[PDB]
């Protein structure tokens, strides 16, 4: 709040998103080479490949289900409670 | 020819008009009618079902008459319009050293006080956009632009003229005026235009504003949305590098 | 590459206009214009007029013939 950066980690090309859980502390960037779920108390942040550049994401009220929004209209449920997706 | 019926027989207009109107069918046959029936004007000029059965009718009667080439470029040119129907048949038939001639031998009368003539008739003005887009193929762009410059300063509100001469600066890379006489055209026909608006949308992709080419591209689509090679060449590069 | 604009249809621009159709036969041979400057432009059809109906339809039609130009606030 007062202007102290806590943490300046980079991406790969380009960042598109930023989630916030009302529940829980951490938060999830939405990226170009995937969505990096970055946590105060872990810094390792597990990388994977995506299709190409995410739009917009946006986590349920509760905490349940993340949902990434996709320009070619790939929307998925990737939660980490539950790796099933619709 | 629905409503080309409705006009006199022996008008000369409906006489130019009816060419004018098998020639845009662009059938070779048709265009061989209409060729004839441009000369047989300029030589003249020298000296439900029922509805369908005169429309089959009258596509006989042209037929029958098309069944001189040399009395268009010696005669008197009398008659501007039927020797501009006659140029644009020539051209579309393929023939383009023969519309040359003609059109040239159209203009040579006046070249100017024609242009800046504040008539209804604006034959001469769309002879001089034909020369454009001829003069556009020949790989010479300046007399093109000579005589955009000319038609423009005597009509401001020539928005085909203000494509050609952005088309031409785009191929001179000069892509700021190209623009700005582009959005000049777009203001003339008011959004309502499949090819400025794809050539306005295709520089604002160049430019680097997508914001823009996503307007004038939505623009283009809710007046003829059935336009081709409009999203999947503008729309889709837009949205890629809205947020680079 | 081509495209042409999609323009309304002939019988769009006005339904009562079927003397396009007999306009197309009699000018077979020459042009009889002078005659033709009668015809009506609507035509009337199968129905039934109710007295105060139809007085009421012509007063409302009217009314908003007037209001069309009035609402220019023109005066």
């Amino acid at each position: 709040s007062q202007g102290e950066g806590i943490v300046k980690y980079q991406h790969t090309e380009a960042i598109q998103a930023l989630a916030h859980n009302p529940t829980s502390s951490q938060l999830a960037s939405v990226s170009s080479v995937d969505w990096g779920i970055w946590s105060p108390e872990q810094p390792k942040v597990s990388k994977y490949s995506l299709p190409s550049k995410g739009l917009c994401a946006a986590w349920t009220p509760n905490g349940k289900t993340l949902a990434i929004g996709m320009l070619d209209g790939t929307v998925m449920m990737l939660s980490k409670t539950s790796e099933e997706k619709v | 020819e629905q409503l080309l019926l409705l006009l006199p027989v022996h008008s000369e207009e409906r006489r130019i008009l009816q060419a004018y109107c098998t020639m845009a069918t662009r059938r070779p046959e048709e265009l061989e009618t209409a060729l004839h029936l441009f000369l047989e004007c300029i030589v003249a000029a020298e000296t439900d079902d029922e509805d369908l059965q005169l429309l089959a009718s009258m596509h006989e009667a042209a037929a029958e008459l098309a069944q001189t080439l040399a009395f268009a470029l010696q005669c008197k040119v009398i008659h501007p319009e039927a020797f501009l129907g006659l140029a644009i048949c020539l051209f579309i038939s393929g023939q383009e050293t023969a519309a040359r001639n003609v059109l040239a031998r159209l203009l040579e009368s006046k070249d100017p006080i024609a242009i800046l003539t504040c008539s209804e008739d604006d034959t001469i003005e769309r002879a001089m956009l034909f020369e454009a887009y001829m003069d556009t193929q020949e790989g010479r762009l300046k007399d093109a632009r000579f005589v955009l410059q000319q038609v423009l300063s005597a009509n401001e509100g020539c928005s085909s003229a203000w494509n050609e001469l952005g088309l031409i600066y785009e191929r001179n890379q000069k892509h700021k005026n190209a623009s700005q006489c582009y959005q000049k055209a777009w203001k003339l026909v008011q959004e309502a235009d499949p090819d400025v608006g794809y050539k306005l949308g295709f520089n604002y992709l160049r430019g680097g504003q997508p914001v823009k080419a996503i307007d004038v591209c939505k623009r283009v689509l809710t007046h003829h949305a059935t336009y081709p090679r409009i999203e999947a060449d503008i729309m889709d590069a837009a949205y890629s590098m809205l947020r680079p | 590459a081509g495209f042409q604009a999609a323009l309304p249809r002939l019988n769009e621009l006005d339904v009562a206009n079927s003397w396009d159709k007999l306009l197309r036969m009699m000018r077979s041979e020459y042009d009889m214009s002078c005659l033709t400057s009668c015809l009506a432009r609507e035509l009337d059809e199968d129905v039934a007029w109710n007295p105060e109906m139809l007085l009421v339809q012509l007063t409302s039609d009217m009314l908003d013939a007037a209001e069309l130009q009035k609402d220019s606030g023109e005066a």
